[PDB]
């Protein structure tokens, strides 16, 4: 296993919820980005990162309520998800490439690629917005 | 903060050989927006104080007074390379629209590129 | 005898610095022929074998047989830079008309132009 | 006095003649061209070299008749001139200019400068190809 995400679950909405990225490699190997895909769609850009410098992405739809952030010491980067909406609710993987970065500015935003183009993925993991599954 | 195309920065861009143009000297942004956010290069072409007429049709002259040069300075369009951003220095100025069309124009005849 | 653009040659590229591209590899003629021909120096693009698939719209991809390639490589449109003539060595091979229109369209792109 | 020609004349068709441009400064500073003036016409390249390597550039009127060289020892450009016509009959200058074979190449290919915008130019030479002029 090269990428593994952790930290899914169900919240209700407003709240919060971190994700983890777990990287075999040092960060400074590629950028990482994360994407989120609900039944029958393709996956989309959600944020992404350059670990080695400072430099990232945020799609439209999650400005100012998801950061990205590197930690290079676990080798792992994180997506803090707060404020949280029912339309958040996907799968959301990460992917990890040495033009991750660029990828995300150029085609998100949209030219067209498969995403398949990217070297590295997670398996993913499910994050539900809901008030309406127990639990909350 | 934001790099953009048509800035003028400081650059280091020695070691050289032959006739490459070296030393640290002004350079324009000559990559385009999306990758000067998100690339950790930036497309630079060289400006010299050496000649201050145009000679070639790649060449576009710069105005010691407009800009903050220390002479009447030319872009040359034949002198371009790729720079790690961290070779970056000073950000001296940056070029008007009008004078970004000609750099365009020298670019566009430097490339082999028409249309 | 003379440089073609399009034309794919060995050259070393080093010394570079940070995410520079480095290293004796092939690159493509970009300069207009008339600077080939007359010009000390010519404007390069590099090609990696690193990646084999487009990653950017900056990226042409160019297969291993048909071009004389150890592998399956990529001309990268945000890595150019002006190198002088004798950094040029062997003359591999030259793109075709075809490939050469989807380098002109990622140069394009690379440098901000559109016409 | 920086260019200096010397090696006009008069010569009968047919005939040829060896113009010399005198550079003050070694080869290696500027490449260094020829130009010929008609009466009330612009300067126009005749041929022009790049002594520090081999390269040079001939004007299509001139093709094959003569040849530009160079003599690093004595800092000395040549136009050799063979099978001269009565058409070749103008004042021959030498320039010099770190851009001039670029120049010649672009300009020859005819965009259009004033010439001008070349550093150095000698004082010219009169070239006169006559079966009607004494001497013959
Ligand atoms: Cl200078
Ligand atoms: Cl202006
Ligand atoms: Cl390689
Ligand atoms: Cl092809």
């Amino acid at each position: 296993v090269q990428l593994q995400e952790s930290g899914g679950g169900l919240v209700q909405p407003g709240g919060s919820l971190r994700l983890s990225c777990a990287s075999a490699y040092t960060l400074d190997y590629y950028a990482i980005g994360w994407f989120r895909q609900a039944p029958g769609k393709e996956r989309e850009v959600v944020s992404c990162i350059r670990s080695s410098d400072g430099s990232t992405y945020y799609a439209d739809s999650v400005k100012g309520r998801f950061t990205i952030s590197s930690d290079n010491a676990k080798n792992t980067v994180y997506l803090q998800m707060n404020s949280l909406k029912p339309e958040d609710t996907a799968v959301y993987y990460c992917a990890a490439d040495s033009y991750l970065l660029e990828f995300c500015g150029y085609y998100s935003g949209y030219s067209g690629p498969a995403s398949g183009r990217l070297d590295y993925w997670g398996q993913g993991t499910q994050v539900t917005v809901s008030s309406h599954h127990h639990h909350h | 903060d934001p790099i953009r195309r048509g800035d003028v920065y400081l650059a280091d861009l020695s070691p050289v050989q032959g006739s490459e143009q070296g030393g640290v000297r002004p350079v324009v942004i000559i990559q385009n927006d999306t990758g000067n956010k998100y690339s950790p290069t930036v497309i630079v072409a060289a400006i010299t104080g050496r000649i201050n007429k145009a000679k070639i049709p790649t060449h576009v002259e710069i105005e010691k007074k407009k800009y903050k040069l220390d002479k009447d300075s030319v872009i040359l369009l034949e002198q371009i390379r790729t720079l790690d951003k961290k070779r970056l220095k000073e950000k001296l100025t940056y070029l008007s629209d009008d004078k970004m069309k000609e750099v365009d124009n020298a670019l566009m005849i430097s490339l082999g590129l028409n249309a």
